[PDB]
RNA sequence: AGAUUCCGUUUUCAGUCGGGAAAAACUGAA
């Protein structure tokens, strides 16, 4: 049933010409099978014989199917794709089940064979030719060319989606009550209707497709509440996702390795991190698609960690477009936060963890905000509006912090929830110098060549330390120096640098850091009682400064 | 009409920008806005085979009634051939800077008449997103000068000129500067008598800079001069020299000579008494080096001042401030820094359009992520300046 | 003397560090 829809005009990448590749002669058996097969696709109209003129060619493969005299033959389109007009994939991502509203009547029509039904542009078909040597040895070869969206071809999906939509459009202007969501060969048709009248609409629809060659098999959804639209079991109040099985065969074939990627990657928009990125490196050195090729501990171990995650299933409620969205975040530890977006107390949509630390020195107040903004858009994508928050931070703690911060910030539907681990600015610096605090003039330095330096200070009283240092930068000394003066001082202390670097880090009220010295410097800061860090122009004869200046010089 | 041929800049292809996620609402909004334009035939659906894309969004205008389609043409504009043959908005007034009152009009809707060069339409492709990605996006292609395009106005330059000429020669002294989709109509007439002229100008089409002021840097007014009070002053005047090479701290540093506790008070002697007062003078005397060079970009830097206040400086070359200022949006409840910073951004670019005739390129004191998730919520302009996110150092103090 | 800034992805995601003052990395998965 080759659809009558107009064909999307495909081009090759400018500067390139179609593929030309040799076919490794297959076994007598394999060949006799590919023919057997090709002959009916030729019959169905899917492909067609062509003369040995057509310069271009792409390889064919596929072994015994384990059931009588047939084979499963899938073609290597790598080249053709490498030279094909890259299209414009028109979607921000895959749809999340939680995004679906609750409908009364829902059916999932799996449009079958949908690719072979949708016709390929004439002027590009040339490029899709393939042959069939198989003839044991005195082999010449059979020669075909597709007439419809090929299986592996790069266009297929993007062209198929465009076709599918042009076709639904009509039936859609006609049935505004009905909601059709497509995602590959699956048509989620929902409508808040009387199971009777729905049945009827589904009939109608099912026939429209037919008038366009799109045949919808009877082996559909007709009863089961757990419809599998995109692997999301769609019960009437609970969508779920059956744990993804991930095998590990003997003959770990290349394409297998590729498709494997798919499953992982698909789940990934639910299942937190799985990217078999280092297995992907095995694909960074491609060869015959039929060849087997394993990898080290990289490969072996990656699958496992993925599995662990893949084991525990997931699920949530649908999106009542009349009940509020509520996000709730909790500081479940250092640099890792958790959050849940729900609508009904124990009936949440998406839960989530958010490990991050955007900076070398951040603050909990700061990270909370990051987590907020992540969640904000994340909703705007899925639900279409920004949720209301319940955050582990007191309204006054925020208010002080933004006022005490050089950058502009903002949280939306902020609302305090006294949870156990709470967020607070661990310390704060003094706005004005402490009266009666020993004033520490600090400075450090280091020779670029040797990468050694000293760090010390002088004071309004008389104390005067200095320290030898190995393998550091002048920043590291300027920090060491602040540290010292912090150690060798009391609960209240005025300290003074010839360095905006260290000043800055500290000014930002860093909760933690990648920098141990900074952490050290922080530990002290939380322990002291009043600190006032000031800054003076290096090299000016500023008192006390010129002094520590000389002390650290060699 | 016969379309004016425009072409991308040498060796650059059309834009290919991904669309940002839109709220189930702005989407709906767009969707209707487009279905109409489609009916009016100003746009037209296109396929997946047009590899190009510019993002769109729903701004929402003036006293806020409805919705507006906003295409972030910034890229297609960077890739569009400059306009200089068909001199885009001919000489910049320069009068504008001075008039008692400039008013901006949205001449933009005119553009929808003139047909766009066919071999260029592909480059305006835009895509309306779908929730949960339950639907392929709706894709379109302009068939007329689009709203935010650089090409538009210059092409329509002549039609406009013929249109205003009468009214311009009719009122020989009301400056009219066209910038993008706007019409900056400046005059010095009394407010009431100004408005009429606008209305006269308005029928035709239907067919307050003079108060702006710069920031004079000043040192504090003290007597309680502690050591760091002086250290402070010293540091600033040091940096201030980079701007005014005449300012010099030395007699001040001399007061500081020792290892004095920061809290120690210190006697401001004539050494310094001379220097402060003398310096105070020069902080108000023009940095003769200022020059607005039409070939250099304007850069704007904004610092957060905590009291719902912000400071900004527009400059082409560092330390050569073409202008400096301070927006203080007292938002007792409307305290969305993001909303503020935004309003800051919008108010600074209009100032520059009216003066240099260009929107500065901003260095925003905020995290991309943040700026990226809320900006649209407050944006009210027909346009969108370029922006770079940054981390402000001690300038907050250095000028507040 | 030292110290800033921006960029490298540009429909998104999966994997890490360096240069320059308009100037410069890929594959795979969606």
């Amino acid at each position: 049933p080759i659809s009558p829809i107009e064909t999307v005009p495909v081009k090759l990448k400018p500067g390139m010409d179609g593929p030309k590749v040799k076919q490794w002669p297959l076994t007598e058996e394999k060949i006799k099978a590919l023919v057997e097969i090709c002959t009916e696709m030729e019959k169905e109209g899917k492909i067609s014989k062509i003369g040995p003129e057509n310069p271009y060619n792409t390889p064919v493969f596929a072994i015994k199917k384990k059931d009588s005299t047939k084979w499963r033959k899938l073609v290597d389109f790598r080249e053709l794709n490498k030279r094909t007009q890259d299209f414009w994939e028109v979607q921000l991502g895959i749809p999340h089940p939680a995004g679906l509203k609750k409908k009364k009547s829902v059916t999932v029509l799996d449009v079958g064979d949908a690719y072979f039904s949708v016709p390929l542009d004439e002027d590009f078909r040339k490029y899709t030719a393939f042959t069939i040597p198989s003839i044991n040895n005195e082999t010449p070869g059979i020669r075909y060319q597709y007439n419809v969206l090929p299986q592996g071809w790069k266009g297929s999906p993007a062209i198929f989606q465009s076709s599918m939509t042009k076709i639904l459009e009509p039936f859609k202007k006609q049935n505004p009550d009905i909601v059709i969501y497509q995602y590959m060969d699956d048509l989620y048709v929902g409508s808040d209707l009387e199971i009777g009248q729905h049945r009827t609409k589904i009939e109608e629809l099912r026939q429209h497709l037919l008038r366009w060659g799109l045949t919808t098999p009877d082996k559909k959804h007709q009863k089961e509440p757990p419809f599998l639209w995109m692997g999301y079991e769609l019960h009437p109040d609970k969508w779920t996702v059956q744990p993804i099985v991930l095998p590990e065969k003997d003959s770990w074939t290349v394409n297998d390795i590729q498709k494997l990627v798919g499953k992982l990657n698909w789940a990934s928009q639910i299942y937190p991190g799985i990217k078999v990125r280092q297995l992907c490196k095995l694909l960074r050195g491609t060869k015959a698609l039929t060849e087997v090729i394993p990898l080290t501990e990289e490969a072996e171990l990656e699958l496992a960690e993925n599995r662990e995650i893949l084991k525990e299933p997931v699920h949530g409620v649908y999106y009542d477009p009349s009940k509020d969205l509520i996000a709730e975040i909790q500081k479940q530890g250092q640099g890792q936060w958790t959050y849940q977006i729900y609508q009904e107390p124990f009936k949440n949509l998406k839960t989530g963890k958010y490990a991050r630390m955007r900076g070398a020195h951040t603050n909990d107040v700061k990270q909370l905000t990051e987590a907020v903004q992540k969640i904000t858009t994340e909703s705007i994508v899925i639900w279409g509006k920004t949720p209301k928050f319940k955050l582990p931070i007191q309204k006054e703690t925020w208010e002080t912090w933004w006022t005490e911060y050089w950058q502009a910030t903002w949280i939306p539907e902020w609302e305090f929830v006294n949870t156990p681990p709470l967020v607070k600015l661990w310390y704060q610096l003094e706005k004005e110098p402490i009266v009666g605090a020993e004033t520490f003039y600090v400075d450090g330095a280091a020779n670029r060549e040797t990468k050694l330096g000293k760090a010390g200070y002088v004071t309004n009283k008389g104390r005067q330390k200095v320290v030898p240092l190995t393998n550091t930068t002048n920043q590291k000394t300027e920090l060491q120096a602040i540290y010292l003066a912090l150690q060798d001082s009391g609960l209240e202390v005025n300290i003074v640098t010839d360095s905006q670097y260290a000043l800055g880090i500290i000014q930002a009220q860093p909760d933690k850091s990648e920098s141990e010295l900074v952490n050290q410097i922080i530990e002290q800061l939380i322990k002291k009682e009043k600190v006032y860090l000031a800054w003076v122009p290096a090299h000016k004869g500023i008192g006390g400064n010129e002094q520590v200046d000389k002390l650290v010089s060699a | 009409i016969e379309t004016v041929p425009v072409k991308l800049k040498p060796g650059m292809d059309g834009p290919k920008v991904k669309q940002w996620p839109l709220t189930e609402e702005k989407i709906k909004a767009l969707v209707e806005i487009c279905t109409e334009m489609e009916k009016e035939g100003k746009i037209s659906k296109i396929g997946p085979e047009n590899p190009y894309n510019t993002p769109v969004f729903a701004i929402k205008k003036k006293d806020s009634t409805k919705w507006r389609k906003l295409v972030d043409f910034r890229e297609l504009n960077k890739r569009t051939q400059d306009f200089w043959e068909v001199q885009l908005g001919i000489p910049h007034p320069a009068g504008l800077k001075k008039k008692k009152s400039v008013t901006v009009l949205d001449v933009g809707d005119a553009y929808f008449s003139v047909p766009l060069d066919e071999d260029f339409r592909k480059y305006t492709a835009f895509t309306i997103p779908s929730i949960n990605n339950e639907t392929p996006g709706i894709r379109y292609q302009y068939n007329v000068l689009p709203q935010g395009w650089k090409g538009s106005p210059a092409i329509f330059q002549s039609s406009m000129t013929k249109i205003l000429e009468p009214f311009k020669k009719q009122n020989p002294d009301i400056v009219i500067y066209q910038y993008m989709d706007d019409l900056y109509v400046g005059s010095d007439l009394e407010i009431g008598q100004h408005r009429t002229k606008i209305e006269e100008l308005r029928q035709h089409l239907l067919r307050h800079p003079d108060k702006w002021t710069v920031q004079p840097i000043v040192l504090p007014e003290k007597d309680s001069w502690t050591v760091n009070d002086i250290q402070k002053l010293v540091g600033k005047l040091n940096w201030a020299s980079q701007i005014y090479p005449g300012i010099k701290v030395r007699q001040l540093c001399k007061l500081l000579r020792g290892t004095k506790a920061l809290t120690e008070v210190i006697p401001l002697t004539e050494e310094a008494e001379l220097e402060l007062a003398e310096n105070r003078e020069i902080l108000k005397e023009p940095v003769h080096g200022v020059y607005y060079d039409p070939s250099k970009d304007l850069i704007a830097e904004i610092q957060k001042q905590g009291q719902g206040q912000w400071t900004y400086q527009i400059y082409q070359e560092p330390f050569k401030n073409l202008k400096t200022g301070k927006y203080a949006r007292m938002r007792g409840a409307h305290t969305n820094d993001v909303k503020q910073l935004t309003e800051a951004v919008q108010k600074i670019t209009t100032e520059s359009i009216v003066i240099w005739g260009k929107t500065p390129k901003f260095k925003l004191p905020i995290q991309k992520e943040t700026w990226e998730t809320w900006w649209t919520e407050y944006w009210q302009a027909t346009w969108i300046p370029e922006w770079e996110f940054v981390n402000t150092p001690p300038l907050v103090k250095l000028w507040y």
